[PDB]
């Protein structure tokens, strides 16, 4: 809630949004909208990393007390991370969900918005750091410490039979008189089963990061259209149920369609052209079913291709096959499907969806939304998002990472569309680029197993590949590609690796980690498990991201680290 | 060239339009030095005998005339058009950031500078208030609304922001202990289009 702490929100503030993401603009436009509205001036950030974080907050050591930060937080017992932090307000609004507990905790300067069906770590804090076991925290038998210092009397207290709380059970002895430290380390360890089942093991992603700011600005009356497609857009993202989980869609189909149909301010005069409120259908993920021909976009895309495999001829021929019971012309296949001639380019969802049915293709078709602006013509659901992601352009100039962001925030409005069909052409070209390395590293046989996963590793510098997002798409157009067609049923299921080399960074041999087939709902070990061999030898390794599932290296010092990694 | 230089001489501002650099004091030490090797010839014939007082001259003076004429004119643009530029980016604040540079005083323009500053201020003090409040004009034009942070801003020049910082650094990401007073200055001279 904060119906009753919005109305805090007056004085001074510092709204970050931190490192890149579609729900981080997403979530923050419609703030700054919201807060130049009741005339407040603020303060919106880019964010490099968790050190760019702290240094900027160390460049405002003021006492900006109305202090704002989202999509982040599991980092630190944050007081520890942000010392002179005193009593004053932070905001958590963060999907990284498997966060701290002193954070949630220390009921001072957070927000614990803690509401979820898992009551599963109410202890997590009453032993840890409530309890301890050969500890200072105490008193002794001389005159000299004859004060009584923070007496938990647990652990955390004394364990030479000094702990006046701690009144479960018999006081001088158990078995002895530190069987204090036995009975403790019991709890402590058979429930660290508990604590390394928590953020040890596995990450995850949990719910949005700005539907729930839909609903706040809902409360005070706004129907904006444009938020509604702002919001779709952040989980338009992530609704890639395969990428990070929406689970929702079928119940949102209830939610968001409640929120804006039965709401119907117009029912019989909106044939107009601004801005026509929203409608929603059911269609698909092939990639860019509009603005192209569909023989190049039915090959780009990795789920319409694996399941009949294209980058060899016979997927092709197989395409032809199914385009003649489709029956559309290769002309009309290589002319923008807009620019095909109209009953054909009506009729073309409306026959594909039926007779897929029974070829080898299930899970193309989705629901969402477009519209228009006016007369131009009629955007589409996420050919924003594959706009953006394309914007994420690493150039030498220095200036060129946070310039995009601002810019990629400057897109977003109805005004800015020169560039968003600038954004679309950039995003085509590496989506055949994509393609274009994965024939020549399948059949070059560049799947390096090397034992309990698939492993690839890479030479030079692409700037697709200097940046990992499109590192992560390589490495998830590849696994489906070999997985397909190299293997019997028993080894399709094994996760997978990639390096990434950064020519401009001096020799740094960057990674990402990525998961095996099918399994939706379980996700990452590489939470922490990458960490492993950082204990057992560790070299250089880091964890800058607050995505979890990254790090970087030296050029060279991952090998032997790789063959400690090997489990 | 024969009296056409101007063109060349507000030459030194063909950059300077926006996206200036600074600037110079160009065009006077040549150019002046005609003043003085003139009026000898102009004052040749002064007074004397040399015609007795007949039609001959008659050019000569004008010829005189015509070389001042141009002088003096070509220098109140000169200075005029410098003094309108000034003024307008100190539209854009007062004397609190000055000059990009300082250092292209035409030396008289001392008096120059100092004196539209000053006399603008006396019309200031008039303005306002009787007593004069030199009120608010051209800049921070937030409606009520806060009072103490910084914000983002688009790479300035020029290190002028003396006001009750210890330092901002205004610049883009002048980012820092900034109150209102502090950040009282510049509007459109090339910074905050973006915060």
């Amino acid at each position: 809630l904060r119906n009753d702490f919005y109305r805090q929100l007056v004085g001074k503030r510092i709204l970050i949004v931190v490192n890149y993401d579609i729900d981080a603009i997403c979530a923050s436009r419609i703030l700054q909208a919201l807060f130049k509205y009741d005339h407040m001036l603020y303060t919106v950030v880019p964010i490099m990393g968790v050190t760019g974080l702290k240094r900027a907050y160390g460049e405002h050591q003021g006492d900006v007390k109305y202090v704002v930060l989202v999509n982040c937080g599991g980092c630190v017992d944050i007081v520890e991370l942000l010392q002179p932090s005193d009593d004053v307000t932070f905001f958590i609004c963060d999907s990284h969900r498997p966060l701290d507990v002193c954070n949630i905790y220390s009921d001072r300067q957070v927000c614990i918005l803690g509401d979820a069906s898992l009551e599963e770590n109410i202890p997590a804090f009453e032993t840890i750091f409530y309890d301890s076991e050969g500890e200072d925290e105490d008193e002794d038998e001389s005159s000299d410490t004859e004060q009584q210092h923070d007496d938990s009397g647990a652990g955390e207290s004394d364990q030479e039979d000094q702990a006046p709380r701690s009144r479960k059970l018999s006081r001088l002895e158990r078995h002895e008189q530190r069987i204090l430290k036995q009975r403790a380390r019991r709890q402590w360890e058979s429930e660290r089963d508990r604590i390394m089942f928590e953020y040890t093991q596995f990450s995850y992603y949990g719910r949005s990061a700005a539907l729930m700011v839909f609903e706040l600005a809902w409360k005070l009356s706004k129907d904006n259209m444009d938020l509604l497609w702002w919001a779709i857009v952040g989980i338009t993202e992530q609704l890639l149920l395969g990428k990070i989980e929406s689970g929702a869609y079928t119940l949102e189909l209830e939610q968001i369609q409640s929120h804006v149909s039965r709401l119907t301010n117009k029912t019989n005069d909106q044939n107009t052209m601004s801005a026509s409120k929203i409608t929603f259908e059911n269609d698909l993920h092939l990639v860019l079913y509009r603005h192209w021909p569909v023989t190049e976009s039915m090959r780009y895309s990795r789920y319409s291709s694996c399941q009949l495999k294209l980058w060899t001829l016979r997927g092709e021929k197989r395409l032809h096959e199914l385009l003649l019971e489709m029956g559309l012309p290769l002309v009309h296949a290589r002319q923008t499907y807009g620019a095909m001639d109209l009953v054909l380019r009506k009729e073309f969802f409306s026959m594909v969806e039926r007779l897929a049915e029974k070829y080898d293709i299930a899970d193309i078709v989705y629901g969402t939304f477009t519209l228009s602006y006016g007369y131009r013509s009629r955007y589409a659901a996420a050919d924003y998002v594959y706009a953006l992601l394309a914007i994420m352009e690493s150039v030498k100039k220095h200036k060129t990472p946070e310039d995009c962001f601002l810019e990629a925030s400057d897109a977003l409005s109805r005004q800015h569309k020169q560039l968003l069909s600038a954004g679309i052409d950039q995003a085509k070209l590496l989506h055949a680029a994509v393609f274009r390395q994965v024939q020549s590293s399948l059949e070059a046989r560049q799947v390096h197993s090397a034992g309990s996963f698939f492993y690839y590793v890479l030479q030079e510098e692409h700037a697709f590949f200097s940046y990992p997002y499109a590192l992560g798409l390589l490495a998830r157009f590849l696994l489906r590609g070999h997985v397909a067609t190299s293997r019997a049923r028993q080894a399709s299921d094994l996760p997978l690796i990639a390096s990434c080399p950064l020519n401009a960074s001096e020799g740094m041999c960057l990674l990402v980690g990525i998961v095996p087939v099918r399994e939706d709902s379980p996700r990452n070990f590489f939470g922490k498990a990458f960490e492993q061999a950082a204990q057992k030898s560790g070299v250089a390794l880091l964890q800058d991201f607050f995505e979890p599932a990254v790090v970087q290296l030296r050029q060279s010092d991952l090998t032997r680290f790789l063959d400690s990694l090997t489990v | 060239m024969f009296g056409e230089k101007a063109f060349d001489l507000l030459k030194e501002l063909e950059r300077s339009s926006q996206t200036i650099p600074a600037f110079d004091d160009d065009g006077v030490r040549q150019v002046l030095e005609e003043i003085k090797a003139i009026f000898e010839e102009n004052v040749a014939q002064a007074s004397s005998y040399n015609a007795s007082g007949d039609r001959s001259l008659w050019p000569l003076l004008n010829f005189r005339h015509a070389a001042l004429q141009r002088n003096k004119r070509c220098l109140l643009a000169y200075l005029y058009e410098r003094c309108r530029r000034i003024k307008a980016l100190r539209w854009e604040f007062g004397p609190i950031i000055p000059g990009d540079i300082k250092q292209a005083l035409c030396e008289p323009e001392v008096t120059f500078f100092n004196n539209y500053s000053k006399s603008l201020a006396a019309y200031m003090c008039s303005a306002g208030y009787n007593q004069g409040l030199p009120i608010d004009l051209t800049n921070n034009l937030r409606p009520p609304k806060s009072l103490y942070i910084e914000v983002r801003c688009m790479e300035d020049y020029g290190k002028f922001e003396l006001d009750d910082g210890e330092v901002i650094h205004l610049k883009k990401n002048s980012q820092h202990y900034l109150p209102r007073a502090q950040v009282e200055s510049l509007v459109r001279q090339g910074i905050l289009h973006h915060i």
